[PDB]
């Protein structure tokens, strides 16, 4: 984000749980996990202006 | 303050903006905003004077409702996109809420009423923190989300702030409130270029911080909350009269000094983006800000106001010095203009 | 002299040595960085 | 030193200023294109990272 | 803007790629300015604290002129990189997307007919 | 409920003054309400009625400036036969300036108002004529 | 051109470092030589402009001024050694430095290739000037005068800032050289008709036009002599220099967008000239004389005929020197008299024989006596104005008759008639006062011998 | 009334220092502040400057053009060419719009 | 199908062209 | 040379520095050294620079 | 004759909680210097 | 939730209209302020629960923990006010004019 002290430090205290397809406890898959993946592996390397 | 408490609070007032900036999960950005709200309130009432309790109770209610509105935006997003963070798809109303809310915490435009009043009842010191280390947090959240916010609203809040700040300042004679009003104005320029070139917002802020921090440590060197009080500067400490003169004209946009660059490049970027309507009106009333800056100049430097005999007594005693920061932040601010290209 | 002996009557000799010594460490690192830098630049590019 | 020096100096000053001018304008066109196109390194706004998508075998069978 | 670029170093000051660029000459007018900017800070301090302006803190004067300058070389070293990235980025695009930036043709002034507005 | 205001611009100026005046009157009135609202929220009144009156005063005054602007500009255009002429608007802007002046019972304000308001309206005409863009999207 | 500038900057170190007793002579003696280095720019052996380097250039129009800007700093520092000799030894070194920065900034502004370099330096000159007027101004009203001088220039300035950034986007560089050799032809739209006004208005304000000239009478009245010399000799001409270099672009519109100003100026020339006829404050009369003789210039930088332009260049340099001379002698009367009133102090020639000769020559320069560059200037603007419309001679003909009347009235009621009975006895003339004058007129005599140097870009 | 000084009188510097030159009160500074001002002012600026300015050669080429005319007028007249032909940029170079 | 990744600007840095091209800064 | 004979060398020195700084600019703007059309000549014998 | 330095009256205006005093605004009084009130 | 998330949202707006228009006692605002936190807590919990997004349940509570302290600060200011003015009435808070 504004100051990426997280990527730099390598820590991931805030990224592991931002989307519904993130690791859910006991691997109880969320709902719409069939899609969000398909909608974020698509928009990866393609910026937003072209993820839209 | 039991020095331990001082540490916990100060850490929070400092962990508050830093969590906001570092995190991406908006939630964690919200609590960063929440911690800043909790940490600042104790310091605000340190004198515990009747004016102070009023200040904090206003600052807190204004800050709290805005915090709740920012949370609502995050809660709504969570249902329009499972993500905990604004995305291209975000409903426009969702973002506009965040603009209004964040423009309340930063105190821009039609929500500019709380700041002048809290800046009036808090000490000069806590005034600085309330003006400059508490603007970093919300602005971070906006700068991160710039690609998505509305160009129309920002501009309206921008222009309004410029006007309100300027007009408000003209009448004020209390210094704390003159600064509060200036901050509203500068904050306006900053939010004008956010949709177009966020990187310039971060310049129009730093320069504001490098200008305001010396200006306030100047006001408190003699702890003068009145212009009449700063006008007798010539007797209390004569040297700061020279730089106080340039820093205030620098705060307004006059060309040789560092203060022109933020306005100049913001105008260049807005004209590059074709807002030659908006940019023109902003620059024009920006000129109103210098009028009240120069009126203070008149009282403090260009003309010598009459002083009191008891002042001779304060001269005798050695004047506790101004920290080094004053100098390093007065010069880097009054004259860096020859080095603009690398700043931007 | 002074009824209340000035606190600055005799120099804080630490403040000299960390002020003087610090600056001389700055240069020796700065000048080093430049020539070192020039080199890498020169060799990184053809010359 | 002569008429030669200023004429040749002024032409060098014009070439630097002409070339600087063409580039400044091309920047404004490139920057218009990448903002809307989003097909260039500038103005590449972020989307979530696939490095967190959990591709593990989940409990239900339709993940 | 330039953030989001491929390879961006998430929190680094000046990526090693900036090694390829020439180092700022220590006497670059700018670094020399920073020096003077610094000396003045020093002198100003002495003044605000009511000390002999020039004959005092001759150690500090040095810290100042030498702190500002130190800062410069390493800042300018970066700002110089940032600008250099800007071209790498800009020039590249002009090519990768050539059609959008075609080399139009300019006619000699003979062919072109510019209207003549008499001054009279 | 917006396709409406826009209509003002669609038909050529100087034509269909009726619509023009109606639209202009509404905008002024809308501003009147908003203006009165801020004027009542802050600097409150003494009695509910007193404030209702304010609202009315501000609304009407604003509606009036709206009407005369619309009427004068449309009529001037028609009479002067200049379908598109910034001056037409200036005549109208001045008119609004004067109205406002009257409702405030001040010749001086009318002076302030005639020039400033008119100039502003004229600039609107030019703006439309030259396709000036206000609050533009970022296109860098 | 960094010898006309770097050695100048170094003056500041000398005003500060030097002894309190010797500060005045080091500064005045050195800038006299700084003027001598400035004279080297006059060596142009071919018509091509001398582009010293990327940012710094000097063409026929700037060169005649850079030398005047360098020349007056010595004189300004010699005219303010009296008042400002009652100060604390750190107020002086501030005033001396302020005067030094004005020509450093003004030398650069007149010698600047990039138009926005002009703007930044252009509007910076207000800082040094406002301090000189407000900080040392004798009257209660200088706070007011300072406000008028800052706002009229500032409100004009921000439109120019928007306009120049606008042309950079439209053309792609604000470099005066290129802008000249590139096709920038405005298209007579309603908008362009505004651009033109945006660029010219800021220059038209500091070049007092009839509509916005109230700032100059108020400013010179309470301004100290050095500030009044700077405003009349170099500061007002900054507006003219700007109009010459900015109208290279906006070429088509001024053909028809100038009428408003031209008429404002020529009628303005008559009324400003006339109110000089009954104004009790001498500094007031010289200031309105300055407005009228500068109203002629905006009416030649707008007709835009070769002769106008160099008529303008001739008059601007000439009137600059003459006005100061008048403002400088006005001060000498003010310091002994202690009042600005013209009616008091009658008969001085009876008691100050020579100053009166300087007064007479200054007035003859003020009115157009013929073997003077002042007349050549007006004769030329008059010619072109006649070409624009034969009727112009009527209005430029009422001004000549009025200009003769007020110029001689200043001599007749200040330097002739019976002596004032017993004002504070008027101490004899210092040699500084007389030289400060001689230094103004000896150059006026020398320039009139070879007018070619100050003829402008056109010829 | 408030406290403040009474307006000071202005001294007749000509009462002491009857040789006052107008620059400074003490006499030696005055003498040395005119001996250096008349000198650097008049003696080596109005004199050396005018000498140098007078000797600037063929300023703006107007000494060159009164000869180039003379050989052009010499050449054009003897060879029978018009002294100032009426089009400068040759018509052949100019491709006029064909419409 | 996954959309194509934006192309990659390629080469090595060379000192910027004509320097910071900011208003009148020979730089 | 510092009994007030050093304050007299400040400005004279500024000229020198200026002259040096000035001739530097000449070195930079030396393209078209002799490549201009009106003034292009073959370096006469023993001359490596037409204008320095 | 000495530059007019501001007298007490010129100074007076800058006192008061608002520079340009309004109809009802003027009724106000400057804030307490100590930042503490008597109520 | 399609219309069950509109009731909660309007609840938050009705609570919004409340905190923004004061009347006498300050407590009623604070109290109102809390009405929003409940509505936000309920909505966050509701969607997290029907999205089966268990990774996010931490938030519904973090919201409450921060909101509780937020309110603690708010009440201490309130107690501070009816110690200086003997009432929580807002009108009293008009010294900074
Ligand atoms: C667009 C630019 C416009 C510039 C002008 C306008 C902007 C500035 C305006 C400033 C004033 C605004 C109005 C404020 C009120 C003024 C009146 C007043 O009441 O002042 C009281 C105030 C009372 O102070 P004080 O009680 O005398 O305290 C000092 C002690 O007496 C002890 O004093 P001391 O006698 O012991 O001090 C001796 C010391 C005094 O030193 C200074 O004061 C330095 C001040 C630097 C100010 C820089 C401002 C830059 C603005 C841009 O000598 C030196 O240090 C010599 C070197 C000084 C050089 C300064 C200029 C350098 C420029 C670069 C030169 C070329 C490069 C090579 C340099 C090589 C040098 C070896 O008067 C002042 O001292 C003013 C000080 C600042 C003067 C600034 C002059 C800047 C000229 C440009
Ligand atoms: C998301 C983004 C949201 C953005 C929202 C922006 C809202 C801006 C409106 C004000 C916001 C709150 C505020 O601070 O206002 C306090 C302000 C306090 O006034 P007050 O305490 O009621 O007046 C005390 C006495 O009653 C005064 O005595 P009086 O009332 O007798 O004096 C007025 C008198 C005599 O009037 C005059 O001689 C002066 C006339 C000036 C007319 C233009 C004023 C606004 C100029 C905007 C530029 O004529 C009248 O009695 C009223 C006749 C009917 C007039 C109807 C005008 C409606 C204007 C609506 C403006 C909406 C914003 C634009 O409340 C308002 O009046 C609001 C409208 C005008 C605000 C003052 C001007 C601020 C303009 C800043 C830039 C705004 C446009 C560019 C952005
Ligand atoms: C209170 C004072 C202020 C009031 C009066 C003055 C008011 C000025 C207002 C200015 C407002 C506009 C601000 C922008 C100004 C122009 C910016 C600019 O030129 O940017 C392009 C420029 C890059 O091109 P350039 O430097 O023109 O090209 C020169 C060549 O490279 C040739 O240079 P080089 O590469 O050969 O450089 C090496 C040269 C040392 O380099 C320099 O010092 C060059 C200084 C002049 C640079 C040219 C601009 C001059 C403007 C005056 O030789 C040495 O190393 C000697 C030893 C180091 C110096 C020792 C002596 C230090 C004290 C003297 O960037 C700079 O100039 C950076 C320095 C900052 C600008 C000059 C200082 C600011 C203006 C005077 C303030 C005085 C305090
Ligand atoms: C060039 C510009 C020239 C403008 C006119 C110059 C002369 C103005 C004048 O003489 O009157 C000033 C006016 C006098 O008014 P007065 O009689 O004091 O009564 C005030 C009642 N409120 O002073 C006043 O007291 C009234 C001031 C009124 C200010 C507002 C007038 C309308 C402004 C609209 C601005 C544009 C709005 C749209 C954008
Ligand atoms: C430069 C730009 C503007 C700068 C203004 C401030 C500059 C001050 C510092 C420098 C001052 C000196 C340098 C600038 C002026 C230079 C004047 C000069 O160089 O005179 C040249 C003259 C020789 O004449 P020449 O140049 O050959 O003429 C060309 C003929 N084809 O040389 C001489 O013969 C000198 C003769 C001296 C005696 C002259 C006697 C005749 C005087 C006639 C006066 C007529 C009445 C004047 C009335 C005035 C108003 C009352
Ligand atoms: C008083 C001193 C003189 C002030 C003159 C102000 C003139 C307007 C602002 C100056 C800048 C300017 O005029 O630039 C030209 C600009 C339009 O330029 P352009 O991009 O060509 O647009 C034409 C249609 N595409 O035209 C504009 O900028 C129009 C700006 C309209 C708003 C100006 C401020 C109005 C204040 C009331
Ligand atoms: C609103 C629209 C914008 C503002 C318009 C009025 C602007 C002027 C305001 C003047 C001062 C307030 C009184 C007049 C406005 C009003 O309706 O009262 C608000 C009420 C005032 O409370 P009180 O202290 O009793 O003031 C009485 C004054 N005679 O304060 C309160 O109501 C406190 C409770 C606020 C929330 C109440 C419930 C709102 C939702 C109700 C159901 C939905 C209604 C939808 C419509």
């Amino acid at each position: 984000p504004f100051l990426d002290i997280q990527k730099k430090l390598g820590i991931s205290l805030d990224r592991h749980f931002m989307f519904l397809s993130a690791e859910q406890p006991y691997k109880n898959a969320a709902r719409c996990h069939a899609f969000e993946k398909e909608w974020i592996e698509c928009a990866h390397g393609i910026g937003g202006t072209r993820a839209k | 303050m039991n020095p331990i408490t001082l540490a916990i609070i100060y850490f929070t007032i400092f962990l508050g903006p830093v969590i906001t900036m570092s995190s991406t999960n908006l939630m964690l950005m919200w609590v960063g905003l929440e911690f800043s709200l909790l940490a600042i309130i104790p310091m605000l009432i340190n004198k515990k004077n009747p004016r102070s309790t009023e200040a904090a109770t206003k600052y807190f209610v204004t800050q709290a409702t805005a915090s709740m509105i920012i949370l609502l935006a995050i809660v709504l997003n969570y249902k329009q996109l499972g993500t905990w963070m604004f995305q291209q798809q975000t409903n426009g109303l969702i973002l506009n809420m965040t603009l209004m809310a964040l423009s309340m915490k930063l105190g821009l435009a039609p929500f500019h009423f709380w700041l002048p009043e809290v800046t009036q009842g808090i000490p000069l010191h806590m005034g600085l923190i309330l003006l400059t280390w508490q603007k970093i947090a919300p602005l971070s959240i906006l700068i991160q989300i710039y690609p998505l916010l509305n160009s129309t609203i920002i501009l309206m809040l921008a222009i309004t702030s410029i006007f309100m700040g300027a007009w408000g300042g003209l009448n004020q004679t209390q210094m704390r409130k003159i600064m509060a009003y200036s901050s509203i104005a500068h904050m306006g320029w900053m939010l004008a270029i956010l949709p177009y070139n966020p990187s310039l917002t971060l310049l129009n802020l730093m320069i504001y911080i490098i200008l305001t921090a010396p200006m306030f440590m100047a006001l408190m060197l003699n702890n003068s909350m009145t212009i009449n009080s700063i006008s007798l500067l010539w007797n209390k400490t004569p040297a700061m009269l020279t730089m106080i003169s340039l820093m205030l004209l620098s705060l307004g946009g006059l060309p040789p000094l560092t203060g022109f660059l933020p306005k100049w490049i913001i105008i260049t970027e807005l004209m590059k983006n074709n807002c030659l309507i908006m940019a023109t009106l902003m620059a024009m009333m920006a000129l109103l800000n210098l009028f009240f800056y120069t009126r203070l100049i008149y009282s403090t430097s260009l003309t010598m106001f009459p002083t009191n005999n008891n002042s001779k007594m304060m001269t005798h005693q050695t004047k506790t010095k101004p920290n080094l920061m004053f100098s390093t932040l007065a010069i880097m601010s009054t004259m860096t203009l020859p080095l603009a290209p690398q700043l931007i | 002299f002074y009824v209340r002996e000035p606190v600055n009557a005799k120099p804080n000799w630490l403040a000299v040595g960390l002020s003087v010594g610090a600056s001389v460490f700055m240069w020796i690192y700065l000048i080093q960085t430049h020539n070192e830098d020039v080199l890498e630049y020169k060799r990184r590019n053809g010359l | 030193d002569g008429p030669e020096k200023n004429y040749e100096k002024t032409l060098a000053i014009l070439q630097i200023e002409s070339e600087k001018a063409e580039l400044r304008l091309k920047e404004q066109e490139v920057r218009r294109l990448m903002r809307a196109r989003g097909d260039g390194p500038w103005y590449q706004f972020p989307t979530p990272e696939k490095e967190f998508i959990d591709h593990s075998p989940k409990a239900t069978p339709d993940n | 803007m330039m953030n989001g670029r491929p390879g961006h170093e998430p929190l680094k000051f000046l990526p090693d790629e900036a090694r390829s660029l020439p180092p700022p000459k220590l006497n670059d007018p700018r670094l020399v300015y920073m020096g003077l900017l610094g000396y003045c800070t020093g002198l100003m301090d002495n003044m605000l604290r009511m000390r002999p302006v020039m004959r005092a803190g001759l150690h500090r004067q040095l810290l100042f002129v030498t702190s500002f300058v130190f800062a410069g070389y390493f800042y300018l070293k970066r700002q110089n990189y940032l600008y250099a990235v800007k071209d790498h980025d800009m020039f590249g695009y002009i090519k990768l997307h050539p059609e959008d930036f075609p080399e139009k043709e300019k006619k000699t002034y003979a062919e072109i007919l510019e209207p003549f507005h008499p001054v009279r | 409920v917006k396709r409406f205001f826009e209509s003002y611009h669609e038909v050529p100026d100087g034509t269909q003054c009726h619509r023009k005046t109606y639209i202009t009157t509404a905008l002024g009135g809308i501003c009147g309400i908003i203006g009165s609202a801020y004027s009542v929220s802050l600097n409150p009144a003494d009695s509910t009625l007193e404030a209702v009156a304010r609202v009315g005063r501000y609304t009407f005054t604003a509606a009036a400036i709206g009407a005369m602007f619309g009427l004068t500009t449309c009529v001037s255009a028609q009479v002067r036969e200049k379908p598109d002429d910034p001056l037409n608007y200036f005549i109208g802007g001045c008119a609004g300036g004067l109205t406002l002046g009257a409702r405030t019972h001040s010749y001086g304000t009318a002076a302030m108002g005639c020039v400033y308001m008119g100039t502003a309206a004229a600039l609107f005409k030019i703006g439309k004529l030259e396709g000036w863009e206000l609050f533009p999207t970022p296109k860098v | 051109m960094l010898k006309i500038i770097l050695p100048s900057l170094m003056l500041l170190p000398l005003t500060w470092l030097s002894s309190p007793k010797k500060t005045w002579t080091n500064v005045t003696s050195y800038s006299f030589l700084i003027s001598l280095t400035s004279l080297t720019l006059l060596w142009q052996t071919d018509e091509n402009y001398k582009n010293f380097s990327n940012m710094f250039s000097s063409d026929p129009l700037s060169t005649p001024l850079i030398i005047l800007t360098a020349w007056l700093l010595p004189l300004m520092l010699m005219a303010s050694q009296n008042h400002l000799k009652k100060d604390n030894n750190v107020l002086q070194k501030l005033y001396i430095s302020m005067l030094i920065s004005l020509q450093i900034l003004l030398i650069m502004t007149f010698s600047a290739t990039e138009l926005i370099m002009f703007y930044i330096l252009f509007e910076a000159t207000l800082i040094p000037t406002l301090i000189i007027i407000t900080r040392w101004g004798n009257q209660t009203e200088r706070l007011n005068a300072g406000i008028y001088f800052l706002f009229y220039t500032l409100i004009g300035s921000i439109p120019l800032l928007i306009a120049l950034i606008l042309i950079q986007n439209h053309v792609g560089t604000l470099n005066l050289m290129i802008l000249s050799f590139t096709t920038h032809t405005l298209d007579a739209s309603w908008s362009n008709n505004l651009l033109w006004l945006a660029c010219m208005m800021a220059f038209l304000i500091k070049m007092p036009l009839y509509g916005v000239h109230l700032w100059l009478p108020k400013a010179h009245v309470e301004a100290p002599i050095a500030g009044s010399m700077i405003l009349a000799a170099i500061l007002l001409k900054l507006g003219s220099y700007g109009m010459i270099r900015i109208s290279i672009i906006l070429d088509p519109l001024t053909k028809y967008m100038a009428y408003p100003f031209i008429l404002l100026s020529l009628w303005g020339m008559i009324m400003t000239s006339s109110i000089c006829l009954r104004q009790t404050d001498l500094k007031s009369l010289i200031a309105y004389s300055s407005v009228s003789h500068m109203a002629l210039v905006i009416a030649s930088i707008m007709i835009q005929t070769p002769w106008s332009f160099m008529g303008a260049t001739m008059l601007m340099i000439a009137h600059g020197l003459t006005s100061s001379l008048l403002f400088c002698l006005a001060n000498s009367n003010y310091e002994r008299i202690h009042s600005r009133t013209m009616i008091m102090a009658r008969g001085l020639q009876m008691v100050f024989p020579l100053m009166a000769t300087w007064w007479l020559m200054a007035s003859l320069a003020n009115l157009a006596l013929p073997p003077s560059i002042n007349l050549m200037g007006e004769l030329f603007i008059t010619m072109s104005l006649f070409s624009w419309s034969n009727f112009t001679i009527i209005l430029m003909g009422i001004n000549i008759i009025i200009t003769g009347m007020y110029s001689m009235y200043m001599i007749i009621t200040t330097q002739r008639g019976k002596l004032t009975n017993h004002m504070i006895n008027l101490q004899p003339s210092h040699t500084r006062e007389l030289t400060l004058m001689a230094l103004h007129m000896i150059p006026l005599i020398l320039l009139t011998t070879s007018p070619k140097l100050i003829t402008g870009l056109t010829m | 009334q408030w406290q403040e000084d009474p307006e000071p009188e202005d001294e007749n510097v000509y009462a002491k220092n009857p040789d006052f030159h107008g620059y400074d009160s003490d006499p030696v500074v005055d003498v040395w502040n005119m001996r250096a001002v008349f000198f650097f002012g008049f003696s080596i600026v109005l004199v050396f400057g005018t000498t140098f300015v007078a000797y600037v050669p063929d300023y703006r080429m107007q000494e060159w053009a009164r000869r180039e005319a003379e050989r052009l007028v010499k050449y054009r007249e003897v060879n029978g060419l018009p002294i100032m032909e009426s089009n400068y940029f040759d018509p052949s170079k100019i491709q006029l719009p064909e419409d | 199908a996954r959309p194509e990744p934006n192309p990659v600007i390629e080469g090595d840095l060379k000192p910027a062209k004509h320097g910071t091209r900011f208003f009148f800064w020979t730089v | 040379l510092l009994r007030e004979h050093w304050v007299h060398i400040l400005v004279p020195a500024g000229f020198v520095f200026g002259c040096y700084l000035d001739r530097k600019d000449d070195e930079k703007l030396t393209a078209f050294r002799n490549k201009s059309m009106l003034f292009q000549r073959e370096l006469r014998p023993n001359e490596e620079v037409t204008w320095k | 004759a000495r530059q007019w330095q501001p007298d007490i009256e010129w100074a007076e205006q800058f006192s008061g909680a608002v520079m340009y005093p309004s109809k009802e605004t003027a009724h106000w009084k400057p804030p307490p210097w100590n930042d503490v009130d008597i109520l | 939730m399609p219309s069950t998330f509109f009731n909660l949202t309007m609840a938050f707006s009705l609570s919004l209209l409340g905190t923004l228009m004061f009347r006498s006692h300050l407590m009623s605002t604070l109290l109102c302020l809390e009405g929003m936190v409940l509505s936000l807590f309920i909505m966050t919990s509701v969607t997290s629960l029907n999205s089966n997004s268990m990774s996010s349940m931490p938030i519904p509570i973090t919201i409450l923990v921060f909101a509780a302290c937020e309110a603690a600060v708010g009440l201490a200011l309130l107690v501070k006010v009816s110690n200086t003015y003997g009432t929580d009435y807002v009108q009293n808070l008009n010294l900074l004019q």
